[PDB]
């Protein structure tokens, strides 16, 4: 168990558990769940309506002081009724800690823009909108950031195909670059790698 | 001197000229009281183009509201008369 | 544990003021920079006489791909397709069948050199040292089609570069 | 006395004790308008009272900075203003109310 | 019921009002677009294309979907006005190098296997 | 009307494919609108279709000036998710090559910044040193830049039998090259005029906008991830953290030069403290076995086959792992669903936030000052666009 196994830290685990309990007690209106991962990573699941309060409390509270937003992104899980999972990562320099705040939304429900709380979010929320199609309410200048001008659809969504729907080429008759339906000389070859034998008993799900 | 004392007859003549200048409307068929949607079979989008043509013709901004009701030429004449204060 | 890069205060004695005035009016630090460039003018340049002189390389160098043989002249590749499975760019295409003598050999072995990222994962994955990245790097073509390698081209590369490839492998296989 | 706080845009504070006392009194005044059983009120009152006692008991700025663990008393002042603003916001938000909505049964289930 | 939260409009009337406003803005923009991008189309062609793009989505009955469609159309209009777009992007709406794909059964049967 | 100008992508000062739409009154910059995405390759979706070993060479090509630092961040994320531990010699190799990579990145940043400003000479002096470090990269992995040496289990191969001596020979001459660079730039009144009080950012603004690395330290914020949240063997080396005073371009330049010196210090320590032992985790269900074992033992062959076809499975879970990359905090949000392919990989690049703040930092400045600010933010668009 010594040489090749990653060592544990129970002190940080206890501190993060206590602080998660602290946050949950202070904001019962929005906090739905609190988790401490095995490698000491605090996670706080909330209600979407509490995006702005929670973050504000987390960045302003004397005992919190998470004044820096590492990054903000989204995860697509099609099996969930609320497709998109919004993940905020925050860093506290005063207490040398990190915290993760997660909420959910679907295709037609906006999330409150948090540019007011953190200036850094601007481009992160633009990127989430571009890649996933999640609208952010009250956003200063919301528009595509990564994709091409006039590009239809959101690439990061699970349903979207890897190579998309159109390609580009230069056409001499019209003397310009044109977009046409994708044709591939060699199709991407899909591999089935998943082993039919279970790897991790600790994560086994009930047999329904 | 500035612009002449515009009258209702001038407004009606200009409005009907604009309508007869629209491709999707046969000229001699349209009347002053012909409803745009019912009489000429025009869609909501078509009405929007006609109102914008009025704004170009008479040079004043007709909001989205108060344009949703100008559904026959006569209502356009009444609206312009009200906005420009013309009675005779 | 930290240090300051711009927290120094200048002395205000008459000598220091006169030295700074001389620096301002007579441009001393500019002459210092001129002296540095003049010093570099009289050094030997670090340029090499290419193509006559070459840059140093290593036995681990990753270059053009090649298919190798056993000393008997039999091909090493047995069509396990591990290189095709591991390739992150999907640059390898393999088709195989039993040979006329029942041997497990490939009938198609293509590498798309304009897909390849030259990572060397395939030669790590190969269990019989059949596919290698040889030492060559001067194989620019005039057309795109010349960079779509089939089995004949790769076997020819192996035949052409075996003498150096074997010597490179002998010098590095004990680190692998 | 001290020059160069060292952080760009953070001016040196003359008379920081008075500023800290005023800010902490304002914070307690705002907390007085929150329901007494709300966790935010009691936690913030406790920490504010400790900080105010520390400020009142220590006339020396560097010793007070070492007691407060807040990093260069100008930053302590800034954090006090931040807490006051948050207190007003929390008064408006009322996050001590019961959870607004319960999420779907499989919403946070992972994997899949 | 159905417990949904709006984006901008509470019913289809407000959504239609926003659609009409965006249509007015595109209609006004088309001649400037033809001038600035030096397009070889007429203003009539551009306005016809704008109408065709608007009518592609005429079947929508959800105010939230309509609000998102108006947001996307406003994004495209802002993009066109500021010249972020190039002539190739504007001309991508007309599919000038795409051979017409037939729709009747017999031609589809002749060309290949796809329906 | 303000003049509207396209700055890039085909511009020398652009530092890549950047379309900076700028509103100007005369030469004064009224507004900066960075348009990015001209190097968006869709890396994260591609990473979703790969195994964990197949996704590693993408992190080489995120920030193409700090390859091994990108590899180390990803490897740390995957090792944290696997609950395994790299061996000590591998960690020392990782820290040594991370400091060499920091030297590479800082040389590139400082010399390209000087080249934009107009001082073209130091670039040629420092790129010979960059060439020698590329040679170090090549000897260890066979590649000059995209090495792919650092793997989620340690490193791919052990150092060749004479590499430490050559790294020592290079490291004992580099300080004089830094000195020549500083003679060229540090006290030049023209350079100070082009750099002092340009692009000044306050500590509060730097924190809120999401800045990291030098963009924080030039404004006096005392934060270095190697000191506060150490990884590998960074807790066993000694070095100082440069700190600025004014938050301008000049202070950021001094910080980077001193950072280069401190990296030399760390390299000297790593050379004198490299321990013996194996280079990857002695766990053949994660790290491939040696080839002699693969050709003699049944278990080793089975594990080689499975690790190179299907790859190792990672237990379900999500991590955010961050390192102090030479351009700032570099992070990975990695989501595993239990299989051998990552479910999600979000990449956090400091250049994203720095470029999002470029418009703020350029208020009240001219065209040349904006060029200097782009240079001082140390932007590579592979990591910005991904
Ligand atoms: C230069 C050329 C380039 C072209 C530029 C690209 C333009 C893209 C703009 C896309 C934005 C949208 O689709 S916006 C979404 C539009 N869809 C809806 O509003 C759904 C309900 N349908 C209706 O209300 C009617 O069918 C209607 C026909 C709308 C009239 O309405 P009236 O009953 O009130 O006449
Ligand atoms: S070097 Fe890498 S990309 Fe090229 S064929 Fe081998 S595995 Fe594929
Ligand atoms: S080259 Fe090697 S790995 Fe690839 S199919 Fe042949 S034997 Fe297998």
């Amino acid at each position: 168990t010594r040489p090749t196994i990653r060592p544990r830290n129970d002190v940080v685990h206890k501190q993060l558990s206590a602080f998660g309990q602290y946050v949950a007690e202070i904001l019962p209106k929005y906090v739905q769940q609190v988790q401490v991962s095995c490698f000491n990573e605090l996670e706080i699941f909330i209600h979407p309506d509490g995006v702005i309060p929670v973050l504000t409390f987390l960045r302003d509270h004397t005992n919190a002081q998470f004044k820096s937003l590492a990054d903000l992104t989204a995860v697509d899980v099609p099996t969930r009724q609320n497709r998109f999972e919004i993940v905020y990562n925050l860093l506290s320099l005063r207490f040398n800690s990190r915290i993760r705040v997660k909420t959910y939304t679907d295709e037609l429900t906006p999330i409150e823009s948090s540019v007011t709380v953190y200036k850094a979010a601007n481009w992160y929320e633009r990127e989430i909108w571009d890649m996933f199609g999640v609208f952010f309410a009250n956003h200063p200048d919301l528009r595509r950031i990564l994709t091409d001008y006039g590009f239809e659809g959101h690439p990061f969504r699970k349903d979207f195909p890897l190579s998309g729907y159109v390609e580009l080429r230069y056409d001499d008759e019209v003397k310009r670059v044109v977009a046409e339906p994708v044709e591939l000389a060699q199709e991407f070859r899909k591999f089935d790698l998943n082993s039919p034998w279970e790897a991790f008993p600790a994560y086994r799900q009930p047999p329904e | 001197s500035d612009a002449p004392p515009l009258t209702l007859e001038a407004i009606k003549d200009r409005v009907l000229y604009v309508l007869k200048l629209y491709d999707k409307i046969d000229p001699e068929k349209l009347s002053v009281n012909s409803h745009f949607m019912k009489d000429l079979g025009l869609d909501s989008l078509d009405q929007v183009e006609i109102i914008m043509a009025m704004e170009d013709e008479f040079g004043f901004e007709i909001p989205d509201i108060d344009a949703e009701k100008l559904m026959c030429p006569q209502e356009i004449v009444d609206y312009i008369a009200d906005k420009k204060d013309v009675y005779e | 544990t930290y240090k300051f890069v711009n927290m120094r205060e200048p002395s205000m004695d008459m000598k220091s003021v006169t030295d700074r005035a001389a620096q301002t009016l007579l441009w001393t630090e500019l002459v210092r920079g001129l002296g540095m460039t003049l010093s570099y003018l009289f050094r030997e340049p670090a340029t090499i006489n290419y193509p006559f002189e070459k840059g140093p390389l290593s036995p681990r160098f990753r270059g053009e791909h090649a298919l190798r043989r056993y000393p008997s002249g039999e091909e090493r590749c047995i069509a396990c397709k591990l290189c095709e499975a591991v390739c992150p760019a999907q640059a390898i295409t393999i088709e195989a069948e039993p040979r006329a003598d029942g041997s497990r050999r490939t009938t198609r072995y293509d590498i798309d050199m304009t897909k390849c990222i030259y990572c060397g994962f395939c030669q790590e994955a190969c269990p019989v040292d059949a596919i290698v990245e040889g030492p060559n790097f001067e194989f620019s073509t005039e057309t795109h089609e010349e960079l779509l390698y089939n089995k004949e081209k790769l076997l020819n590369n192996g035949d052409k570069w075996e003498a150096e490839i074997a010597a490179n492998i002998q010098a590095d296989y004990l680190y692998r | 006395l001290k020059k160069t706080t060292g952080l760009v845009g953070l001016a040196v504070c003359e008379t920081p004790h008075e500023r800290l006392k005023i800010l902490y009194t304002k914070i307690l005044d705002v907390l007085g308008q929150i329901p007494k059983n709300a966790a935010y009120r009691k936690y913030t009152e406790q920490i504010t009272n400790e900080k105010l006692g520390m400020v009142k008991a220590e006339p020396d700025v560097k010793k007070l900075e070492e007691q407060l663990q807040g990093g260069q008393i100008e930053e302590v002042i800034l954090q006090a203003e931040n807490e006051l603003s948050l207190a007003r916001k929390m008064l408006r938000w009322k996050p001590w109310e019961p959870l607004v909505e319960e999420p779907p049964a499989n919403q946070w289930k992972w994997p899949i | 019921g159905t417990s949904v939260k709006p984006i901008f409009s509470r019913d289809m009337n407000e959504a239609k009002r926003r659609v009409r406003e965006l249509y007015r803005a595109w209609y006004r923009e088309v001649p400037n677009t033809v001038h600035l991008f030096q397009l070889d189309i007429s203003v009539k062609q551009g306005r016809d294309k704008v109408r065709e793009m608007f009518m592609k989505n005429a079947h929508v009955t959800d105010p939230r979907v309509v609000d998102l469609l108006v947001i996307k159309g406003k994004m495209e209009l802002e993009e066109t006005i500021n010249v972020w777009k190039q002539r190739t992007h504007i001309m991508r709406f007309f599919h000038e190098t795409e051979a017409p794909r037939p729709t009747d059964f017999l031609s589809k049967f002749y060309v290949g296997h796809d329906p | 009307s303000n003049l509207t100008l396209n700055f890039g992508p085909q511009h020398p000062a652009a530092h890549g494919v950047l379309r900076l739409v700028m509103e100007l009154s005369g030469e004064m910059v009224r507004k900066c609108d960075p348009h990015i995405g001209l190097l968006h390759r869709g890396t994260e979706k591609l990473i979703e279709y790969k195994t964990y070993l197949q996704a590693l060479p993408y992190f080489d090509r995120l920030d193409y000036v700090s390859m091994m630092c990108n590899e180390q961040a990803y490897s740390l994320a995957v090792e944290k998710l696997l609950n395994i531990q790299p061996p000590p010699r591998a960690q020392w190799i990782r820290v040594l090559f991370g400091e060499i990579t920091r030297l590479l990145n800082h040389i590139m940043a400082v010399t390209t910044h000087a080249l934009d400003i107009g001082a073209m000479t130091p670039f040629f002096w420092m790129f010979e040193e960059r060439e020698k470090m590329f040679e170090f990269y090549e000897r260890v992995s066979g590649a000059r830049m995209h090495a792919a040496y650092i793997r989620p289990g340690g490193v791919h191969q052990d150092l060749p039998l004479g590499l430490l001596d050559d790294i020592y020979e290079f490291s004992k001459n580099f300080s004089f090259r830094i000195d020549e660079l500083e003679e060229m730039l540090t006290n030049n009144r023209i350079w100070r005029n082009r750099t002092v009080d340009i692009g000044v950012v306050t500590a509060e603004d730097a924190l809120n906008y999401g800045f990291s690395g030098v963009m924080l330290r030039g404004s006096g914020i005392q934060w270095d991830l190697r000191k506060t949240q150490p990884y590998d063997v960074y807790d066993q080396v000694e070095f100082d953290v440069p700190i600025g005073s004014r938050g301008d371009c000049y202070d950021r330049y001094l910080c980077r030069v001193e950072e280069m010196r401190q990296s030399l210090r760390i390299i000297s320590q790593c050379l004198n403290k490299m321990p013996p032992g194996e280079i990857k985790v002695d766990d053949a269900k994660v790290s491939p076995p040696k080839r002699a074992e693969m050709k003699t033992s049944m278990e080793s062959l089975i594990h080689h086959f499975k690790l190179y076809t299907e790859g190792y499975q990672v237990p379900p879970g999500a991590t955010y792992t961050a390192i102090e990359a030479p351009k700032g905090e570099f992070g990975v949000y990695l989501v595993s669903d239990g299989s051998s392919r990552p479910y999600r990989c979000k990449i956090k690049a400091p250049g994203f936030a720095h470029l999002a703040g470029l418009d703020k930092m350029s208020k009240g400045h001219m065209l040349a000052d904006v060029v200097a600010i782009i240079g001082t933010q140390d932007i590579v668009f592979g990591e910005v666009d991904r």
